[PDB]
RNA sequence: UCUUACUAUAGUCAGGACUAUAAAGGUCCGAACGGGUUAUCGUUGCAAAGAUAUCCGAAGAACUAUGGUAAGCGAGUGAA
RNA sequence: CGGCCUCUAAGUUUAUAAUCUGAAGAUUAUGACGAUGAGAAAACUUUGGUACCAACAUUUAAAAGUGAAAAUUGUGCAGGAAGGAUAAACCGUACCUAGAAUCUGAAACAAGUAAGCUAGUAGAGAAUACGAAGGCGUGAAUGAGAUAACAAUCAUAAAGGAACUCGGCAAACUAUACCGUAACUUAGGGAUAAGGAGAGCAUGGAAUAUUGUUGUACGACUGUUUAAUUAAAACAAAGCACUUUGCAAAAAGACGAUAAGUCUAAGUAUUGAGUGUGAUUUCAUGUAACGAUACAACAGCUGUCUCUAUGAUUGACUCAGUGAAAUUGGAA
RNA sequence: CAGAAACUAUGUAGGGUACGACUGUUCGUCGAUUAAAAAGUUACAUGAGCUGGGUUAAAUACGUCGUGAGACAGUAUGGUU
């Protein structure tokens, strides 16, 4: 079953993994942004 | 009459077996070792993921490594180009070297450096490297550039670094080099030494030999007699920790302090990650028994005179 | 954490070195020991 | 952000006993902490792994914190 | 009094240079960036033991004791960072810490989560017991009755004491600086062996506090293992054995759409890797020690049982409030 | 069929047919009592009544078979009813 995998989670690791600067600054992260941007997402990251 | 806690026999220390993990612990006796810290400006820390057996990719490339004690690397001089008398200040213990190191001091300038100490070397001993040539006083006393007899007596002392050419046949050396201007590569480990078999010399009919070739034959610690350069450096002596190979760790936890992790046999694995699980071979298919030689065929040894003697699996004792 | 995690992060939420200004303007320079020297040429 | 290994920087382990040490032990009894031996309950549960008692380790191959590295044609990590 | 700021570690880099490469990219050096670390002064202020600030131990702000801080000295081996230095801006400050309204577990969940302090008595103690302050005795997410069967969690028990049962499962018994201690033994142990003992019924509660002893099988031992049905005889292990590795530009091994190159290693045959074995003793086998392993015997112990009874609480039952679920072709 | 005991057969199922040891089990075997310690059917009568001795696993060791992966009405320990 599901586990409490977000117990003890910090919001600094959330910005380093799924932040905006982690994506504009990488070739593979620019694709995720454009995809979410082309779909209409407001929350492109974090 | 009561037996002491430390039981000294031979040159190996044993302790009272008051625990099952200290019964088989055996240590060599080296009480002369410097009990303080090393010369810091000659050391640097050994940290990072390379300590864990990882290469620049981050993936495990060396198995059974990681989790050992914090260490520092000792910058040891295996070239010894600088000439002049050097005074041994203290013999120290290096975690990353089997043999012991000596912190020498140049009497001319006072700069200190490390060198693999010989068997029997102690503080106060004066060592000298004649790799950069012979001084004027020594050269002038004989009156000739090279005299095969007097030179050996004044310079072939324990701990002196000389070209293999200047060393007489039958001398035991422990920092044998390969290239004319290369560092010591052979016999650097503890207790290891190499004898000089012969030299490419000619007779002048006056009883004085003179060098005519560019190489010399030396028997390495493995027994291989190979061609070594004429200017290759070599220190007279044997490495300090002769009894290193007689030690015993006694418990599994002392192997983990030495940065060694458990070795899982191939039989204890599944067939999905080892040929054995579920002839002897490694996890990747390399024959582990049968005499298969892993030296690349296209790499021929052009310096081999007498190769190593293969045991062919026969038991020794 | 379900929903609040998805809002825009502010300085009143985290403390581990996260700094964010209010665009009040630079009135000086930072020193090497953590102080601040007010350049009165930038003060308005 | 789980978890496995490694990595850097840090923290923690009441008290007592034995042993050659004031400090040298994968030593001993036993809290914190870490485990999960046996039984009972629970099974649309308080809980998609809990409660109670009992049991094991507790200066070490220990445990914990904040970051880092390594995973998906090949297989990462693996005291397996 | 933290951040910001300066410095750097593990590392990151669509930064630059060089190099390798089907493209994507990768490597090395430099730079930048990167805390979980280091950063002048203040009840006024702006070389390498001539060492270092890992673990452990010791000493030190002089009335005594205690706990830090920092330093002093020393011990063991497993041999213990880096770099920089050395007239008051901007941001944080509310509340919540999980038994009573806030974090994670789908939620108002009997679970989980970091640091400091955390009265006193009594103790060797952060054990066990009481509890000063404080908080609480849930948001009707309940309350008042009654005290059947039965269930859960418990208490006591005549005589007997494993007759229960696959099986002693569960439960119960087990109880101070003392005199005396065996075979065996790797000479450390076994060993706290055993055996002798510490006014009224009781020097009295709780915890300490647990069946004991002996002999076998397996594994030397402490450890590890299927998170969440198998904790072990399995894995590991120290020790031992064998094969391979000479380092002259690539030591072997591992990795690299695939190379430069990296780990090995700032190592060098007493090194590294791989393979099997699994201390020592005798050369697969016999002992000391150890085991929440499996099994047998002996002693005690008890509701396991002959054979159940009674007592306690919470449910079950009734009244008031709130109000589910699986399920269902249609039903006399 | 002298008596007693026992044998064979005819009526008759009212009530009884216990307890323990060793055997994984019922198969069985034995111990000592007893008037006697007989059988069968009911989905093993009965697990939305209990047990798990069983009914099936993944772990591990040994044995046998197979070139091997594996197999076995094998053996032993462990295993959410
Ligand atoms: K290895
Ligand atoms: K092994
Ligand atoms: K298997
Ligand atoms: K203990
Ligand atoms: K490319
Ligand atoms: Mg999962
Ligand atoms: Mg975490
Ligand atoms: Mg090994
Ligand atoms: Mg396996
Ligand atoms: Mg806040
Ligand atoms: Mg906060
Ligand atoms: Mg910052
Ligand atoms: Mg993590
Ligand atoms: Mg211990
Ligand atoms: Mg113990
Ligand atoms: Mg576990
Ligand atoms: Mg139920
Ligand atoms: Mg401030
Ligand atoms: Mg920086
Ligand atoms: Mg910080
Ligand atoms: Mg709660
Ligand atoms: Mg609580
Ligand atoms: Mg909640
Ligand atoms: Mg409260
Ligand atoms: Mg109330
Ligand atoms: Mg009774
Ligand atoms: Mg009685
Ligand atoms: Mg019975
Ligand atoms: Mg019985
Ligand atoms: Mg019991
Ligand atoms: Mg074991
Ligand atoms: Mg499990
Ligand atoms: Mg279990
Ligand atoms: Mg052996
Ligand atoms: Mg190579
Ligand atoms: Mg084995
Ligand atoms: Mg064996
Ligand atoms: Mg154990
Ligand atoms: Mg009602
Ligand atoms: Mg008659
Ligand atoms: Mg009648
Ligand atoms: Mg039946
Ligand atoms: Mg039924
Ligand atoms: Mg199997
Ligand atoms: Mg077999
Ligand atoms: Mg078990």
């Amino acid at each position: 079953g599901p586990r409490p995998t977000m117990s003890g989670a910090t919001r600094l690791v959330q910005k380093r993994r799924h932040g905006f600067l982690s994506r504009v600054k990488t070739k593979n992260g620019q694709k995720t942004l454009k995809r979410r941007l082309a779909k209409g997402r407001l929350r492109l990251s974090a | 009459i009561v037996t002491p806690y430390v039981r000294d026999a031979g040159m190996m220390r044993t302790y009272k077996p008051h625990t099952p993990g200290i019964r088989h612990l055996k240590r060599p006796i080296n009480d002369h070792l410097w009990k303080g810290r090393p010369y810091l400006p000659l050391t640097f820390p050994k940290k990072g993921q390379s300590k864990g057996g990882r290469n620049h990719s981050g993936r495990v490339t060396v198995r059974h490594r990681g989790g050992g004690h914090k260490r520092r690397i000792r910058m040891v001089d295996f070239e010894r180009w600088i000439p002049g008398p050097h005074t041994v200040l203290r013999i120290e213990y290096d975690p990353g070297r089997s043999a012991h190191i000596a912190l020498v001091k140049e009497e001319a300038t006072g700069r200190k450096s490390y060198i693999v100490a010989a068997d029997g070397m102690r503080a106060g001993d004066v060592v000298q490297s004649y790799r950069s040539g012979l001084p004027q006083d020594l050269l002038d006393s004989m009156g000739g550039v090279v005299d095969p007899g007097i030179l050996a007596a004044r310079t072939c002392w324990r701990g002196n670094c000389l070209p293999v050419s200047m060393i007489p046949v039958g001398t035991q050396i422990y920092c044998v080099g390969s290239r004319p201007d290369g560092k010591a590569v052979f016999c650097r480990s503890a207790g290891t030494y190499a004898t000089i078999i012969s030299k490419e010399e000619e007779t002048r009919e006056d009883g004085t030999k003179v060098m005519t070739g560019k190489f010399v034959n030396v028997r390495l610690q493995s027994g291989e007699i190979r061609r070594v350069s004429k200017d290759a450096c070599a220190t007279v002596g044997i490495a300090s920790n002769i009894m290193h190979h007689y030690r015993q760790l006694g418990k599994a936890g002392r192997s983990r302090w030495l940065n060694i992790r458990p070795t899982v046999r191939g039989l204890a694995m599944n067939a999905n990650d080892h040929p054995h699980g579920g002839h002897p071979v490694s996890p990747w298919g390399t024959p582990a028994k049968g005499g298969y030689k892993t030296r690349r065929k296209s790499n021929v040894n052009k310096w081999v005179v007498t190769p190593r003697v293969r045991n062919m699996g026969v038991r020794r004792n | 954490g379900l929903k609040y995690r998805k809002l825009r992060l502010t300085t009143k939420d985290v403390n581990k070195g996260f700094y964010k200004g209010n665009r009040t303007g630079s009135m000086g320079t930072h020193t090497s020991y953590g102080t601040y020297k007010i350049d009165y040429t930038k003060v308005r």
